[PDB]
């Protein structure tokens, strides 16, 4: 019952990821040039996006032990304590990235506090309450490293695997046609008067418009097992990523370009075998001058979906698929046949669609699990 | 003669990579240098094919001529345009025979020649200088106090119009008065760019001597030269169309060299 | 000498992808690729302008792209000819010990440009036996004047020190 | 609250936007070339506009130096100030600092009265010039364009220490785009009005956070906002705007995505209105594919007296004016007439 | 394969599929000796199939001809690469959907169906 | 008697086959640079696949 979705949406004129060298995200596909949207900024702006706010909490930490003061002057023996337990210092921070993520910082303030213990057995328990918070679904869609560094104490980390094996796949997101860079010139216009014409600063900005295909790949299964059960907090979370899927962009130079560009097309299936349709855009999508190219990257998608869906047949695995349109504006089934089972108009039913094919679940009862 | 053409030119898209035709159009003194060692000559077209020689501008021929960089859409494409005649025949083979990222399409020659009598509705634009040589060349305003020291100088200084006008309407009666000498006029004219040009011409000196001839030892030196362009269009009705042609083949204004030139 | 230090420590803060496209440079020379010109220049012009004394050129560029390969870690003492020897005396002398005697001298027979894959050969078996360090300070400046004999003689001295021992 | 403003507006491309090689500024959009005009120029445009004379509070400035010495009123504080900014840490090259420093035209005499004192050495001068531009942040200018300031760090005195200085933006402006084909210029009330749409995005709550908490300001600053992007053309030296669509929400949404298939239409005058037709269209699979409960968008619809219409419902009232549409949108925020938000700079 | 698909998710489905029936062994991979170069008129994948179906006949042709025949069955997803422009009927049996290719492997090897074949294991 | 498979795929951006430094595994074929995908990885691949869990009769284990 895998979650894929496949998605269709254009972008106004903007610069969503950029490098250190300013120029947007390009990859190559087919031997022609594509947009890329990096799978790590899509995970972040769905991570820090408005609607993932009930589910949030797999924090950042690199600079550590400044937060337990905020949960004393615990500077000075929690980092020493956390150094002893191979997370080691080289600033006035701990050079080792910790994914402690759970919001159980309640144990770890009770033990700093607790003023009556040692080292060694309070680095122990440290160890596997931070090996098994297992809390913050992103760690459940993104794993951890965090295996200290054993250069460090008297060598009693005996600790347990903190690995979670993440069942999120998230492909880097693929225009459907050629990608066109474009190039931006501003200046600063010196607001006091002077002898010259007037030009703080003179530099050159890029963006780029695109229609923009996206492959999230999460299993059922995995995700369940990694959430110790609580099948409401696994609907909470798929509808989650599906909400913020739909409704946010990356938050990379919008304050000068403000593409707030919604959706076109949605591909929500539920499967046993992953499938990328990223192969029907291996040909690149041309303009024609009857009709416009969300219309017509939803046409070669829809031929490459009747291909993968007739060509590739096992009679005890069916395989369903649901498309969506705003206010079914663009529909699949344009050439030859209804691919999708059910062609949805607006965006509440097709998440009701997506959790009655998973568990059967509402979308009211769903936020009472906030966990 | 009218040898119409264009050369339709590459413009980037990454200014991370090095760009030679974005460079290349920043500086009119080498944009002019660019397209005058185009047709070079037939005195050492024999010799080499590769060009790779010495540069001298002396073996180029003399001919003046003319061009003019602009910018239009086709259809779906952005490209700056380069519209260039000339009375000698194009032979850009030699010119980017090296250079080809300088260009963005090969470049097509076209023949064309002017038919117009008297008051029709078909022309065109133009690209101008606004320099007057100034009537009070105020005694040379000096520095250190902000004063005046000295005598006089003639220059070709930026047109000083009027205070409680627009120059669509104050440029435009300077052409409008300037189209009887040269045989036509305008009944509408309306400015669409204005503002300065510049540019850098390197001075060969000689201060120092060599002791066994007479003085290769010299400096480098370089000088700035400042423009104001003004290009805008119209429709006119050309006086006679016997006149008018020496006007075509020379154009309103003569900066020629620096990009003003004829009306296109 | 005060200037491969520099050269060596400055090897030792490249980072994966910069190693990784020098790992594709195998017995490639630094013309063919711009991005590998680009990293040895990069490598390469400031330390002629802090420190008088510099590698050659070709030892850098060859020493740059054998430690990309292998990426082994600086420590004085551990040149060539003292791990190669210790590793011999843990042979068998009936076979295998001339097979891999005749490998390594196989290098003192060569010119710089040419040693990349006997050294990789070399360095290949050190891989196998677990070595972890490699003076490339030492290494560099005894390859810089790997030309006069001297050198050559001392180095395969020090084998036959190693071996005895 | 989000402050999301669609107008639809005939702007003569001849005196508009340039590149560096002199183009009028242009993007690919749907696959095929529109016109573009940059939301810096809107925005500075907007800035300098007749009524933005009062909410002119900010100076982006590089001398700092020549403003000290326009209140001092005395002659020789000239190259100590510069010598006290320099050991601030902004650099100078010339009379002006190599880096932009953007404060209020109102702590430029707070930095003269500091410069002119002379019972206190260069480094506590220094940290009393950071102590001057780390907080003046008292500008509507500041409070919706944005700033951040970093000095350099090479030679600059380390006893100096610096606040959180930045602010960040109020103002989203969409780089607006031509919905029709641009028409080509050949090689063989002259130059048609484009049907431009733009984008302007204005967030309440951040904006009075960085105006210290003001509202009569901020509200001054909104009004006058639209009144400026209405009736100034985006360029430099009356063409109202046929549609002007006002919507509020809690997120951003761009209806740029209305025109991705040109309005290829022959007639000169049979363009704008369908163009708002395909804008009344979009809008409408947009309300009905996005907007469904939760939380509902209310938008005002303008013409110049209702001249092109809309659509059904798809927007709350039509209104032919401009002071009565900033009536219209003040009010919604709660009260504010207009006529007294005025006395705020 | 499982590289890191976490962050590239590029599960796809192979849009060829050639078996051939020999007693001695091929490989055809010095048809992209060349490699594939996109052209504006196609795509990637029907350019490089073409160059397949191009040295699979070539082959065919030259390294055969026995008293023995060479025997297959050609595999595209509801046929939109067919075996390129060329001479058609190369393959015996052109087959839209993979469990029927499969079928017809274990036909020709000897008349064992597929499904009774899993009450084995 | 051999049964022999050809077959053609393409895949998205992707890293299956990296290196100890992350890049993905290429090799040389005709002169240009080809990305390659382990036999090994494939074999593997394969044995551990879905529907190879229903074959199964050994592990290879080490302890």
């Amino acid at each position: 019952m895998l979650i894929e979705i496949h998605m269709i949406q254009n972008h106004s004129p903007a610069n969503l990821n950029r490098d250190d060298l300013g120029a947007p995200k390009t990859c190559y596909f087919g031997g022609v040039l594509r947009s890329r949207i990096s799978s790590q900024c899509i995970k972040r702006s769905i991570r820090t996006s408005n609607d993932f706010k009930a589910l949030l909490g797999g924090v950042r930490t690199r600079r550590l032990a400044d937060l337990i003061q905020q949960e004393t002057e615990c500077w000075k023996k929690a980092q020493e304590i956390l150094n002893k337990c191979g997370f080691k210092n080289k600033d006035d921070n701990t050079k080792m990235l910790v994914f402690m993520s759970k919001d159980k910082i309640k144990d770890l303030a009770r033990i700093v506090l607790d003023n009556s213990l040692g080292l060694t057995e309070a680095a122990q328990q440290v160890a596997n309450v931070i090996a098994q918070a297992t809390l913050a679904p992103d760690i459940a869609l993104c794993g951890r490293m965090l295996e200290p560094n054993d250069k460090d104490k008297d060598k009693k980390v005996k600790w347990s695997n903190t690995t979670v094996e993440a069942a999120l796949q998230v492909a880097h997101a693929i225009s459907t046609h050629i990608a066109r860079p474009e190039i931006d010139y501003f200046v600063a216009a010196d607001d006091v008067p002077g002898e010259d014409a007037g030009a703080g600063h003179i530099g050159e900005s890029m963006f780029a418009s695109a229609c923009f295909y996206k492959y999230f790949s999460i299993d059922w299964e995995q995700l369940v097992k990694n959430l110790k059960g609580d099948t409401n907090l696994a609907a909470h979370t798929v509808g989650a990523f599906l909400l913020a899927a739909a409704k946010t962009n990356p938050s990379g130079k919008q304050n000068s370009f403000a593409a707030h560009n919604y959706p076109d097309g949605i591909l929500v299936e539920f499967k046993n075998s992953p499938i990328s349709y990223a192969n029907a855009f291996v040909r690149p999508v041309s303009v024609v001058k009857e009709s416009d190219l969300v219309e017509q990257s939803i046409g070669q998608l829809s031929n490459y979906v009747n291909d993968i869906r007739l060509g590739y047949y096992d009679e005890q695995s069916p395989v369903i698929g649901f498309w969506f349109s705003p206010n079914n504006r663009y529909p699949l089934g344009y050439k030859h046949s209804k691919l999708a089972s059910r062609n949805i108009g607006n965006l509440n039913e097709l998440v009701g669609a997506v959790l009655d094919y998973i568990g059967g679940f509402k979308w009211e009862e769903v936020q009472k699990s906030k966990a | 003669m009218i040898y119409l053409s264009r050369l339709l030119i590459d413009t980037g898209g990454n200014p991370d990579r090095p760009r030679p035709g974005r460079k290349w159009l920043d500086n009119i003194y080498n944009v002019h240098r660019r397209l005058s060692m185009a047709f070079p000559s037939g005195l050492r077209r024999e010799q080499d094919p590769h060009f790779l020689k010495p540069f001298s501008p002396n073996d180029f021929q003399k001919t003046p001529f003319l061009f003019r960089v602009d910018n239009n859409i086709d259809g779906n494409d952005k490209r700056a345009i380069i519209i260039v005649q000339s009375v000698l025949e194009p032979d850009w083979d030699y010119c980017f025979q090296n250079a080809l990222d300088f260009l963005a399409a090969p470049p097509e020659t076209k023949e064309y020649n002017p038919e117009f009598k008297a008051g029709q509705l078909l022309r065109f634009r133009l690209r101008v200088n606004a320099s007057v040589r100034r009537h009070i060349p105020e005694m040379v305003q000096q520095d250190g106090q902000t004063i005046e020291t000295g005598k006089i100088l003639h220059k070709r200084v930026s047109l000083t119009w009027d205070a409680s006008s627009t120059p669509d309407q104050a440029l435009a009666d300077w052409l409008a008065a300037k189209s009887p000498k040269l045989g036509f006029t305008l009944q509408r004219c309306e400015l669409l760019q204005l503002g300065w040009v510049y540019g850098s011409k390197p001075e060969p000196k000689n201060v120092k001597v060599k002791e066994q001839g007479q003085g290769y030892w010299r400096e480098h030196k370089y000088n700035p030269l400042r423009f104001r362009a003004a290009l805008l269009e119209g429709v006119l009705e050309v006086d006679d169309p016997k006149l008018f042609l020496k006007t075509l083949s020379s154009g309103i204004g003569k900066a020629k060299s620096f990009g003003f030139g004829l009306l296109s | 000498n005060r200037g491969t230090v520099d050269f060596i420590a400055s090897l030792e803060n490249l980072k994966e992808g910069d190693l990784g496209i020098l790992r594709k440079l195998r017995g490639a020379r630094l013309d063919e690729k711009l991005p590998g010109f680009d990293l040895f220049s990069a490598l390469w012009w400031p330390l002629r302008q802090k420190n008088q004394r510099a590698p050659k050129r070709e030892v850098a560029w060859l020493i740059a792209k054998l430690f990309a390969e292998f990426r082994f870690e600086q420590r004085e003492g551990a040149t060539l000819p003292i791990l190669m020897g210790g590793i011999c005396r843990k042979l068998e002398p009936k076979k295998e010990l001339p097979r891999v005697l005749a490998r390594f001298d196989q290098l003192a027979s060569l010119d710089i440009m040419q040693m990349e894959e006997p050294l990789s050969v070399i360095m290949g078996i050190l891989r196998k036996h677990q070595q972890v360090c490699l003076d490339w300070v030492g290494l560099t400046d005894v390859l810089s004047f790997w030309e006069q004999e001297p050198v050559k003689r001392e180095w395969s001295d020090s084998f036959i020190k190693a071996y005895k021992i």
